[PDB]
């Protein structure tokens, strides 16, 4: 598989086992303007071994901000990973 | 109306090439004609060596294919990395019939379609070669006392990786009870996609013992080795050498888009080296100097043209620090050998140092910027040869006049486009799109799309949408309005609305409306509902 | 209301909890009432006045991309036109007026089949029959029909094979607009012109209105259709796209 | 660093004040002070509001002399790291990277973007050929006409 397939694969996974609640401490690294408040993450650590059962349902969307969230990186560079058209047909694939 | 029809033919009436006139309109039609003849030339140079190389590839599976095929069990062959393309042809064995059977996964329901379109298909080809029979396993059973010779089944799963398991395994079993029969030979031919260890997990462990007892796995596909794709990147080569240079930028763009594409990066690496030629015999006036015959006609606005080149301003600033068209022409005659020496690399690679996996692409893009040595450090056996096949890039004045670049942003907006993005700031914008020049609104009054973007950005995931009308409605003004609805008088049932005090609450309204359905049609938002409107969300974040 | 608006920060902030005091369950029954007519009228003339003149100005600038269009569609590339905005009008003047009598002459009219993806009425047999009705193609054998295989895709791929061996001269201009509506975005549609788009002889002329119309395609698809794409955004009103919408 | 403390109060002769050392007309420097107006009490570090805004105000305003000279794009960002109390600089380009999103789909922005022609560093005459994929668009190979004929009276002189 590519690069872009591996992560695809790997966000899916995570998008699968986690809860969309948490993904706001995890992935975020943004320097802030506007006064707000991050997510704390959850509060205690539950014992039900999530892997063990079936995977959860997701949008496009979360699957998409997950997987720029962890794919590898003046004024025009674009750091981080636009969801073009090379990224959608790794997911048909 | 065929408007409000699926499906309509019309054909046009009628009262010749696509390429256009350059230099504002100053060049001549002889030379668009030449560059349509030079640039079919060119085009013409290339695809036929792909086909040459198409054909061999083609050729050398089928090779290898036969090779591992003929050499009470299954003769199995995992083809790893399989697009499900090849046409397997089989011998014509003395005194025994073979037989391909082909299976995909729509013509795969269950065992029982599976058997019966695999013995329509034996009867038919038996038939064919050589009163009718039950399509079932029976067949298999009298095959000898029907047809007098004996069998060999040669079975290929198309696309296995979409299969059912469960009937496939299924099937593998109901197979597996042919072995009791003396003249029967049977071959399997797994088209894997992905890898061994997903295939061995979804089958049952007997299954696995019974195809381990004569199986032979066979990694083909296009990255194995890189064999043929620098194959295609020599033949671009060889067409272009002596007249074109190819951007270290160009390369390492084609390096980039070809990580990205692992199953189909061949016919990728054609068409971007397809619509590099294109752009370059579209877009350039100089495309007819590639040949020394068309330097005859060179006018003032191609000294003028040429007289803009960074090259040719160093040139002349270190000629004016140490001390037109004739001396312009003087740049056409020599080599640029650079390609001579990656093909020459790349055969000291082979057939001395008998090294295969090398990307030619990714050594032609060391070569352009100068890291040669970097790259044949990997290898540690080019320790004692690296000074003899290194050799310095050498610069050339008026290069970038016949240069395949990647700097305007044209071959990463036409083949692989930021789509998505590009819808996000169309719609956010705006003043990109349309021209800033209904005299008095286009000035103070946004589209609606775009206006409805800005505060579909700026709210959060559900939407109220009687408020998110509100702040529509906001956000226009109703005086201008109602003076731009006023300002034809020739329709009467405008006139009559619009004197009604409530009619910027009808005209916002079902402006907003057109847009929250058109909002809808691109899937931009959906209701969570089905049978109320009352709350949206949206789908779409910019920046993804 | 956020301190991130844009990529996965933005997205992940937008999507706090609200509490029930703040629950905002206002609804459509406090709405001005409207029917089909008014709408209607006052619609179309917003359509037809609002930005007219900046949007024509952009089609005129946009005629000028016509011949890269055809040159593109003659070295085997489809084309794929995106943008927000409705785009019924330039496919259908680009083929029709355009394309079709120059790649006349350019061989010495080509027929325009043109399907309405909007329309969820389209169906790739009737729309098969008709591509029959126009290339006459050789018709599939006994041994070539398999066992209840689809007659459709079986005879397109002889089709490819045949027009392997003929000359490189456009035959017919399909046009589909709206390849990413809602009937005809299934998977058997999708294949029956990716089939088609491998015929050289037939130049494939698509737009798209789908932010996430990229999906549709594996790589298989997508290098049998073999795309360039061409983001044309006009703001073009979607008169009639919106007809199988009820907007009411 | 003027980049790091947090929760400061300011004036507006401040604003204006450090509007008027990059040579901003009026009205941009009043439709600064309003953004700034408007995200009053809802701001965690002010000067690198301010700082984003007068920059991205003054990219737009001097883009047809930075078109002339590229090393301004290098003086207007040495100026504000000598008066930000800031050592390096990658600090004010995520600064202003942070703070261009934030007044991207405003009308005062687009109008501004309209009438200094900025559009992202190009005409609207190239952006629409950028985008609707035009090969025959101006590529960044060549130099333009206005450097060639600068440059051949720099050789001239």
């Amino acid at each position: 598989l590519s690069i872009i397939s591996k992560y695809l694969l790997i966000a899916s996974y995570i998008c699968s086992y986690l809860e969309p609640r948490y993904d706001a401490s995890i992935f975020s690294r943004k320097t802030r303007i506007i006064q707000g408040r991050a997510a704390y993450g959850r509060r205690k650590k539950k014992e039900v071994n999530p892997r063990y059962l079936q995977p959860s349902l997701f949008a496009i969307e979360r699957l998409l901000a997950i997987f720029q969230a962890i794919f590898p990186i003046a004024l025009r560079e674009e750091s981080l990973m636009k969801a073009n058209i090379e990224v959608f047909q790794n997911l048909s694939e | 109306a065929d408007a409000q029809r699926s499906h309509y033919t019309v054909y046009p009436s009628l009262p010749h090439i696509p390429f256009v006139k350059l230099l504002s309109g100053k060049e001549s039609e002889v030379n668009v004609e030449k560059r349509w003849e030079l640039y079919h030339q060119l085009h013409s140079h290339f695809h036929d060596q792909v086909d040459h190389i198409i054909d061999n590839i083609e050729a050398d599976l089928k090779a290898e294919i036969s090779d591992l095929l003929y050499s009470r069990c299954f003769n199995t062959i995992f083809l790893l990395g399989s697009d499900s393309t090849t046409k397997i042809e089989l011998k014509d064995e003395s005194s025994r019939y073979n037989v391909l059977i082909e299976l995909t996964p729509k013509e795969s329901p269950n065992v029982r379609m599976m058997l019966r379109r695999s013995m329509y298909k034996l009867y038919s080809a038996a038939d064919a070669e050589e009163n009718d029979v039950s399509y079932d396993l029976s067949l298999v059973e009298n095959f000898k006392r029907l047809f007098g010779k004996d069998l060999a089944m040669v079975f290929n799963f198309k696309d296995v990786d979409s299969i059912n398991f469960n009937t496939l395994d299924n099937f593998i079993i109901l197979l597996k009870s042919a072995f009791k029969y003396d003249h029967v030979k049977i071959s399997l031919i797994f088209n894997i996609n992905t890898n061994l260890s997903n295939i061995e997990k979804n089958l049952r462990q007997s299954t696995i013992r019974l195809l381990k007892r004569n199986y032979h796995k066979l990694d083909v596909s296009s990255n194995k080795g890189f064999k043929y794709g620098n194959q295609i990147f020599q033949s671009f080569l060889d067409t272009v050498d002596g007249k074109l240079n190819l951007s270290d930028r160009f390369v390492e763009f084609i390096l980039s888009k070809m990580a990205n594409n692992t199953n189909h990066n061949l016919q990728l690496l054609t068409k971007m080296l397809d619509y590099s030629l294109m752009s370059y015999f579209f877009q350039n006036a100089f495309s007819v100097f590639i040949d020394p015959v068309n330097v005859d006609f060179l006018n003032d606005d191609y000294l003028k043209i040429l007289s803009r080149c960074p090259t040719f301003m160093f040139f002349v600033e270190g000629l004016i620090k140490q001390h037109l068209e004739e001396f312009f022409v003087e740049f056409l005659v020599r080599e640029n050998p650079i390609n001579g020496h990656a093909k020459f690399v790349a055969r000291f690679l082979e057939e001395e140092l008998n090294i295969t996996n090398f990307n030619l692409i990714e050594l032609y893009h060391n070569l352009l910027i100068g890291k040669l040595d970097s790259y044949l450090d990997r290898w540690s056996a080019c320790k004692e040869y690296k000074d003899r096949l290194h050799f310095e890039p050498i610069d050339t004045i008026f290069q970038e006049l016949f240069t395949l670049d990647n700097r305007s942003g044209l071959l990463t907006q036409s083949i692989f486009p930021s789509y998505k993005s590009n819808i996000e700031d169309n719609l956010l914008s705006w003043e990109q799109v349309l021209p800033s020049l209904s005299g008095d609104l286009d000035k103070i009054m946004a589209p609606v799309l775009g206006q409805l973007f800005k505060l579909y950005r700026e709210a959060n995931m559900t939407i109220n949408i009687y408020d998110f009308y509100i702040a529509f409605r906001e956000t226009l003004p109703k005086e201008e309005i109602l003076n731009f609805i006023r300002k034809d008088p020739s329709n009467t049932k405008l006139l009559e609305l619009a004197e009604t005090p409530d009619a910027f609450d009808k005209v916002a309204l079902i402006l907003f409306m057109q847009a929250i359905f058109a909002f809808e049609n691109m899937g931009l938002i959906k209701f969570q509902s089905t049978k109320s409107y009352d709350l949206v969300e949206k789908c779409v974040w910019r920046g993804i | 209301a956020s301190s991130f608006l844009d990529t996965f920060e933005g997205y992940f902030d937008q999507r706090k909890i609200v509490r029930t005091n703040a629950k905002s369950r206002h609804t459509m029954s406090m709405a001005p009432d409207v029917t089909r007519e008014e709408f209607s009228l006052v619609s179309n003339f917003f359509n037809e006045n609002f930005q007219k003149r900046p949007r024509q100005k952009l089609f005129e600038i946009q005629k000028k991309m016509f011949p890269q269009y055809w040159f593109e569609l003659t070295q085997g590339f489809s084309l794929l036109f995106y943008g927000v905005g409705s785009k019924r009008n330039f496919l259908e003047e680009f083929a029709i007026d355009y394309l079709s009598p120059k790649i006349a002459y350019s061989q010495l009219s080509i027929p325009c089949l043109i399907l309405n993806g909007y329309n969820p009425s389209c169906n790739y047999r009737d729309v098969f029959k008709e591509i029959t009705d126009l290339l006459v193609p050789a018709e599939l054998t006994r041994s070539e029909t398999k066992y209840w295989g689809n007659h459709v895709i079986l005879q397109i791929q002889k089709m490819i094979d045949f027009y392997k061996n003929q000359p490189l001269d456009i035959k017919l201009i399909l046009v589909v607009h709206n390849l990413d509506g809602p009937s005809i975005r299934k998977n058997t549609f999708q294949t029956m012109l990716s089939f088609l788009s491998v015929i050289r002889q037939i130049a494939i002329v698509a737009s798209t209105d789908h932010i996430y119309a990229p999906l549709l395609w594996d790589n298989m698809k997508a290098q049998n259709y073999n795309f360039v794409f061409h983001d044309i955004s006009n703001f073009e009103p979607s008169t009639v796209e919106s007809t199988f919408q009820d907007v009411m | 660093s003027l980049l790091v403390k947090k929760y400061c109060k300011m004036t507006t002769e401040e604003i204006i004040r450090l509007c008027n050392d990059f040579e901003l007309p009026r009205e941009v420097a009043y439709k600064i002070v309003d953004e700034y107006n408007i995200n009053a009490s809802r701001l965690v570090c002010p000067w690198q509001l301010v700082c984003g805004l007068v920059l991205n105000c003054t990219f737009i305003v001097f883009n047809e002399r930075r078109r002339k000279d590229p090393r301004i794009d290098h003086f207007i960002v040495s100026k504000m790291c000598s008066l930000m109390l800031t050592s390096k600089v990658d600090d004010v380009i995520e600064c202003v990277k942070l703070v261009k999103e934030l007044i991207i789909g405003e009308k005062w922005f687009r109008d501004l973007q309209i009438r200094y022609d900025d559009f992202d560093g190009i005409r609207y005459d190239e952006i629409i050929f950028r985008k609707l994929g035009s090969m025959l668009q101006t590529t960044n190979i060549l130099v333009t006409d206005d450097q060639y004929n600068i440059w051949k009276k720099r050789i001239e002189m």
